[PDB]
């Protein structure tokens, strides 16, 4: 009965989520209408005197007919049909016609399908936030409801998996200005922030799975084993069963560095996996490796701070310290000193689940990491630099002034990007 | 891309043994019993320390006067080594009340 | 008919005492439905210090199991000797201090410790006479240290003469499994050293090596390192429950160990430790039990004594053996190395002796030892949280949650204290 | 680096010893006999023992006559959660008893219609007399009377908080049954008509006056699948009339 | 031969019934229709008392069924044990009192007083040594709250020396289901107060809290309730029925319970009340009998005897082995609460013995207590009728029917004496 709540914003969330929870279906015995030991379904599923098990989440979008396409494709009987939550206009990518405008007119309608959710539901432990980072809806309209659920919810924990922009390649042209200004908001009301991109699990579907023409669909499998390896501990039994306060208080040590980042060790194809030698000391060992990892960023510039190294299948205590000890005495693994300890273990009973016909293979064990780095700041001055450039110019501002909201919250929505990137780089000083 | 790749995907269940094959690794329970034994399985061993002194009066089947001194070692054993464990228990009818 | 109440707390005394009422059981003869069918009269005698009487034969024991999530306390429930306790004795909240000792002690553990001391009055009561209290959590959690400090010092509120033995798992030093451990460990100590009287220290990383260099398996596990934890805890109390040919308690082991109402930190052990290879061709007597009593490799803790100095060391045996030999070789391991022994302390060594050995076993024992090697533990906790300290790190999860500052640096001087403590008794 | 067994690479003595031990404790256990299945595959096959029924002469039912007990389909839908149906009583070890979808005879669906008051064991059971239910457990050689005590605290039925039915050796009043018909207002008339066999009767008890009933909508978890659950309780229509879920078959 | 009248009043009166008569036809052993396929022959000793006689085996319960409205006792007549009942002991109207105590009182109730008194004159008659009537009704209806205490007081004016026991369910503390309860229960305290030797105060919250932390329980139904009820309706008139070591009638119960005479409301409570997956689990010695039919939590009242002091106990005990254990565990309680019973009265336990066994169970227990802390039950009622005759609300309704404001106020009065007479003897 120790349901977590899931959100999904935007495009980027509704899609994600749609991988997310065909797994959810497919992992605990669910046939795509809704029926059918062990587990519990109870964590993330509902039930009824009919045996039915709604997926208790809701998706919100201002574009209609991706909704459309869900109330239309297989998954139609599935989720009920007045928690889907679509709008008739979209953002146009833009923050302030997500902020002001479109997300007055839709946020009540939403707040209160959170409310039935959220009474029938006596173990509530946090909410699961899908969102575009550079976006027109999941800037605008995540921002109002992180607004409105931290206020209105008190204390709960808020963990969000962002859609970071990649670096180099860009889909949008005003997304440092949709990106800065959404992570203002959320820097004091979120509990941790798992940054993803899109290029990197581009190059893993090309380098390690073998199969080339990526898209997205095949994208969201990837990020949808990351929360499965992450939510497991609560759907499933486990040696040591981390629950999903752990991450909100045992991995973040000050109020505004909750910028974790995420990595999926085994990748891997169908015609590798019958084919190599699954060891717990190369799966954890190659998670730590830079080229794997699920934001371009390199570690080495910076100092990891706090881990945490999810483990998930038919796996040992004592291979996972054994493979810890190992990292921990590599000189190349730059650590801080202030925080010696720095990791943390849990322990699943399961091999993850495998889509149907996909670019992933029943690999018997899993090693899920989230760790913290003061190397994010890297990816955090790019985005500053961006921004230099752009408004220096006075570019693309009529677009969002004019729509209710004042250019001088363009101001304020550095400086403290500023003292954020200060109050990483203070951290990131050693002490002696 | 949704429709194409979504499937309604009949047929397939995942495994739910491999759930167990792990539980039981970690939890050990047929060894639990493995790890502190010691010598010989046996089912009776324990006695009073009164009862084979006092009541029992010791060991029956062992020699009762010889005394060897062995060919070998420097010890008379077959009074020492012979570590008194026969017949039933520490039993006298409280079992029989209770 | 002396009465010991064990007390679980979190998911590491829950798995403890899961692993624990095993062994009692298949040595007392309880089957999993709580009917004794045992071998002798010489087990039923003295089922009163554990397993309480109820009508159809049943010997239901005497444990609150507590836990601040509804997890492991369900894994308990659903098991093999899971159906013995008292389906009321288990009180399961549902939130979880989440590794965090703060609401644990304080905001959320501190709601469910009137559902805890409403049942440790209701069966400490019913008893005859109560000779103590015992209690088994690890320090490294939000459950078993939060709500078990907080546990700890309301019992010994209102009983105060009753003895206390404590089963720590103290952290490891290389492998940690937690970021935060250094917060949970300290402050701990601090509600440990004046609420108890005696405190075993459990290691994780100390009992990985005895189940690969002496029981010499490739894949150890928690569940075959509970077992070596229970064999010491069933290894203390054996004169409580069987007779012998000498005979103590909880209190004569306390009084020879601790000299001084701080350092009661010990030394626990168990004693005939080999693989499953070395079955047949071992013989199981005193100068191979003795001679690995005392040896560093068979110390469930991260302690070495070569490098500290023992205070007061102590062993009770098993099964029907003659003494002179335990007489002669405590003897002789007091005298061949006079260094790792204190020197205005004349005679170290307390002896006790069982008449039964667990079942298996054929002659038994147990180690315990007070050391100044608890010194290169404590020390070892203290530069790794005054290290975390002093750039305020994770103070967010510990000051937001009611908590002042103040207490955190009290609870470094209580255990710099201590330390200093075991620094006068060095050489 | 991590080769499996019967390859001698690092600590594979120790790991050798951990077969033959293992191996002899199930080889020993093996040839006597004391594994869970061969245990309970001699429960499961004594318990569904093939056999077959007392065909009666007549389309009615006398004494002795070893007869099923089933409850038949029903187009009720108040509550969606429903076991198809053709329900038989039987055997329920962990003894309690339960339905089952099962129509042939298997041996703990078998039920004994004993005699109460009457001595001779041919004679047509009546409505309206008393009558006691009776099944022998596998190799227990000893007959089991099917039970119902009232309704307290300490007493009950599992999932429903209803009166349960149980099984016990002891005879008493407790254990005796009448049949009804399931018109009420024709009840009352056919006091003196013997039962027929394959006809809608309600079993009712006779120190309680409540039927057995036959709850579908809780399902009992057991080693032979969804089996429902059946206690002890009258339920009314609107109509005073009794449930579909009263019903029962002697069918034969 | 004393035999104890049964009057049960109102809708919840009826369901109250519905299961005592079925609890006291099992202790006794006799099965819907009415006859006896029993065992010992201490069932049929004492059946006189909760039992008349008729053709054969036929034992018709001497109970005279009595409710407004012609329903609820339709639904007894048509129930498990409802062809047990004697036809003509069924006393109902057409009309109803719309939860009012004025139509109850007053109207619709004083029409049928008449009915109902010729029944209990015909079934107390028709026996010789009674030991007195017995009510039980709902202080917050209409029928259990007027007509119940209109009975209650044409019945002390005939029989002035039969014993007035009553189990009146006070409304509860917070679970509100009728609406204008304040003034139902505020207007039938007055005649509680000074027409009847015994009453039970049985409020409906405190029994979901004994079958919610202490039995177990999911979803509680109305039986659970009623089976809690009327267990504790069986023990006080257990040693009437069965042998005993130290007897005790419904009279030796008050004489030493009813300290002052005005004073005379009491908290009944069950004594081995264990869930169902806990029941194998605890040994039912006296030990494990008295520590949880004195705690608080079990106390079938809304009035926490904590908050004030027990000015007398009793213990109707039921089982065999009882005779030095029951003493030594009885003083025991006296010794360490000592603060919870006061001192102008020495010793302030009443022990008895039924040495029959409940069935199924190997000892039971029955506390009636005489806490001043039922001084608050009274308070609460207050508070609020206080709240609604200030706004006069409702009073329409009452006023209406026949009834002056003074006769309001006038019990505000009676009721604000009992809490400050209680007070004082605390
Ligand atoms: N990694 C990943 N990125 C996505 C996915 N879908 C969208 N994005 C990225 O998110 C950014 C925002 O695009 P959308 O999600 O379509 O925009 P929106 O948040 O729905 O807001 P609107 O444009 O107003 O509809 C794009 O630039 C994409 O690069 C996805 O499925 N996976
Ligand atoms: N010896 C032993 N230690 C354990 C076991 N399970 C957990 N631990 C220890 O407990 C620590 C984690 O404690 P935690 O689960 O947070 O305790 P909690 O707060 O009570 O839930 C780890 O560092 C382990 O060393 C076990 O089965 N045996
Ligand atoms: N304890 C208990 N209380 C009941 C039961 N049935 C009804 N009640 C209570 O009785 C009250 C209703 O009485 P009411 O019908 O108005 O009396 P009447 O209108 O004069 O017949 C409600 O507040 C219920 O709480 C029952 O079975 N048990
Ligand atoms: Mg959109
Ligand atoms: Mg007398």
């Amino acid at each position: 009965m120790r349901e977590c709540i899931s959100v999904h914003v935007g495009q980027a969330g509704v899609q994600i989520g749609n991988a997310c929870w065909e797994l959810y279906c497919l992992e605990h015995g669910i046939q795509p209408d809704g029926q059918m030991g062990d587990d519990s379904f109870n964590t993330f599923f509902s039930e009824t005197g009919a045996g039915k098990h709604v997926p208790r989440a809701v998706f919100v979008d201002l574009e209609p007919t991706v909704i459309d396409e869900v109330r239309t494709g297989t998954y139609r009987q599935l989720f009920h049909p007045e928690q889907l939550i679509t709008g008739k206009e979209d953002a146009a990518n833009n923050y302030a016609r997500g902020h002001y405008t479109i997300g007055k007119e839709l946020i009540d309608l939403v707040l209160d399908r959170i409310r039935k959710l959220a009474d029938q539901c006596t173990g509530l432990q946090g909410f699961l936030i899908f969102h575009s980072f550079g976006g027109g809806t999941g800037s605008g309209f995540t921002s109002l409801l992180m607004e409105r659920l931290s206020v209105d919810y008190g204390k709960k924990s808020k963990l969000e998996f962002s859609i970071y922009p990649a670096p180099q390649v860009s889909t949008a042209v005003v997304e440092p200005y949709n990106s800065i200004l959404t992570t203002h908001t959320t820097l004091e009301h979120s509990d941790c922030a798992f940054m993803v991109d899109n290029e990197a699990i581009y190059d893993i579907c090309r380098r390690n799975l073998d199969i080339e023409r990526p898209t997205y669909t095949n994208l969201n499998r990837l990020i949808g084993q990351i929360v499965s390896s992450i939510t497991a501990s609560l759907r499933f039994d486990g040696a040591l069963n981390v629950d999903l306060t752990e991450f909100q208080t045992n991995l973040v040590p000050y109020p505004r560095i909750h910028f974790p980042l995420a990595t999926y060790a085994p990748v891997i194809s169908a015609e590798k996996a019958y084919h190599e030698q699954l060891s717990v000391a190369e799966i954890t060992n190659a998670c730590f490796e830079p080229a794997n990892q699920m934001v371009k960023c390199d570690p080495r510039h910076g100092k990891y701070m706090a881990c945490c190294l999810l483990y998930r299948g038919d796996v040992v205590p004592k291979d996972v310290n054994a493979a810890i000890a190992t990292i921990k005495t590599k000189r190349t693994i730059q650590f801080v000193d202030w925080c010696p300890t720095g990791f943390k273990v849990g322990i699943n009973y399961q091999p993850p689940t495998v889509v149907p016909g996909g670019d992933l293979a029943k690999v018997q064990r899993a090693v899920c990491m989230l760790s913290n780095t003061t190397a994010i700041a890297e990816a955090w001055a790019r985005l500053d630099h961006k921004f230099d450039l752009m408004y220096a110019k006075r570019a693309f501002v009529h677009w969002y002034v004019g729509e209710g909201m004042e250019e001088g919250e363009f101001s304020e929505a550095r400086e403290d990007m500023a003292a954020l990137e200060k109050d990483y780089e203070e951290v990131g000083m050693d002490s002696v | 891309i949704y429709r194409k790749e979504y499937v309604p995907f009949p047929g397939h269940r995942p495994d739910q043994i491999s759930r167990w094959y792990s539980k039981r690794t970690v939890e050990g329970l047929p060894y639990k019993y493995l790890i502190t034994h010691h010598q010989e399985p046996s089912q009776r061993y324990l006695i009073s320390t009164y009862d084979d002194h006092y009541n029992r009066h010791n060991y029956h089947p062992g020699l009762p006067e010889l005394r060897t001194w062995n060919r070998h070692k420097l010890l008379w054993l077959p009074e020492k080594a012979d570590f008194p464990l026969l017949g039933p228990p520490t039993n006298y009818g409280l079992y029989e009340q209770l | 008919m002396r009465e010991i109440v064990h007390l679980q707390a979190g998911q590491c005394g829950n798995q403890i005492g899961a692993k624990f009422w095993e062994v009692i059981s298949d040595e007392h003869g309880i089957d999993p439905t709580g009917t004794y069918h045992g071998d002798s009269d010489l087990q039923l005698e003295r089922i009163n210090v554990y397993y309480n009487e109820a009508t159809g034969g049943k010997y239901v024991p005497r444990a609150v199991l507590v836990d601040l999530e509804p997890g492991t306390m369900d894994s308990v429930r659903s098991g093999p000797f899971g159906q013995i306790f008292r389906p009321d004795n288990f009180v399961f909240g549902q939130s979880g201090a989440g590794n965090n000792w703060a609401k644990g002690h304080y905001t959320e553990g501190a709601e469910l410790v009137d559902s805890v001391l409403d049942v440790v009055r209701k069966e400490a009561e019913s008893c005859d006479c109560l000779q103590g209290f015992q209690l088994t959590h690890s320090l490294g959690g939000g459950t078993g240290s939060g709500m078990g400090t907080l546990l700890i010092s309301k019992i010994r509120e209102e009983y105060p003469d009753r003895i206390m033995n404590t089963f720590s798992v103290v952290p490891s030093p290389k492998v940690s499994d937690t970021v935060v451990e250094p917060y949970n460990a300290t402050l701990s100590v601090h509600q440990l050293v004046e609420n108890t009287d005696e405190t075993y220290c459990i290691d994780n990383e100390a009992l990985y090596d005895i189940c690969f260099r002496t029981l010499k398996l490739t894949t150890p596990t928690y569940g075959d390192l509970n077992h070596l934890v229970s064999a010491t805890m069933s290894g203390v109390t054996t004169c409580l429950r069987f007779p012998g040919q000498l005979n103590a308690d909880l209190r004569k082991l306390a009084v020879n160990m601790v000299p001084f109402p701080r350092l009661h930190f010990f030394m626990p052990g168990f004693a005939p430790l080999t693989s499953r290879g070395s079955q047949q061709y071992r013989a199981l007597t005193v100068p191979e039990l003795t001679q690995q009593m005392f040896d560093a490799k068979n110390m469930m803790a991260a302690c070495d004594p070569r490098h500290g100095r023992y205070l007061t060391v102590a062993a009770v045996f098993r099964g029907r053996m003659s003494m002179k030999e335990v007489d002669e070789q405590m003897l002789n391991v007091q005298n061949k190395n006079s260094s790792y022994f204190v020197e205005w302390i004349p005679n170290n060594v307390k002896t006790a002796v069982c008449d039964i050995p667990p079942r298996g076993l054929k002659m038994s024992a147990t180690f315990i030892g007070n050391s100044t090697a608890i010194q290169e533990l404590f020390k070892r906790i203290s530069e790794q949280f005054t290290a975390m300290f002093r750039r305020k790190a994770f103070l967010h999860w510990y000051t937001g949650e009611g908590m002042d500052e103040m207490e955190f640096t009290e609870a470094e001087s209580n255990m710099n204290d201590l330390v200093s403590e075991y620094q006068q008794y060095q050489d | 680096n991590l080769y499996g067994p019967r390859v001698r690479i690092g600590n594979w003595n120790e790991d050798v010893y951990l077969e033959e031990e293992i191996m002899k404790d199930f080889l020993a256990k093996r040839d006597k006999g004391q594994l869970l299945i061969q245990r309970n595959r001699r429960l499961k096959e004594n318990l569904l023992r093939p056999m077959q029924l007392s065909v009666s002469e007549d389309g009615y039912i006398h004494y002795g006559d070893k007869v099923m007990l089933v409850s038949p389909d029903h187009p009720e839908t108040e509550a969606d959660l429903f076991l198809p149906g053709d329900l038989s009583l039987c055997m329920t070890p962990d003894c309690g008893l339960s339905a089952a979808q099962t129509k042939i005879p298997v041996g703990r669906n078998t039920f004994t219609i004993l005699c109460a008051a009457g001595e001779v064991i041919g004679q047509v059971l009546r409505y309206g007399q008393n009558f006691r239910l009776g099944i022998t457990g596998g190799f227990d050689d000893r007959m089991l009377y099917l039970s119902s005590d009232h309704r307290t605290l300490l007493k009950s039925s599992k999932r429903s908080w209803l009166q349960e039915v149980f099984l016990t050796h002891e005879d008493s009043y407790l254990n005796c049954w009448q049949a009804a018909f399931p018109h009420p207002q024709l009840r009352l008339e056919y006091e003196g008509s013997p039962v027929p066999a394959n006809t809608k009767i309600l079993i009712t008890h006779c120190h309680t006056n409540r039927g057995l009933v036959a709850h579908r909508h809780l399902f009992l978890r057991t080693y032979f699948g969804q089996e429902a659950e059946v206690a002890a309780h009258t339920y009314l229509d609107s109509h005073r009339v009794e449930k579909p879920k009263n019903h029962w078959m002697l069918v034969t």
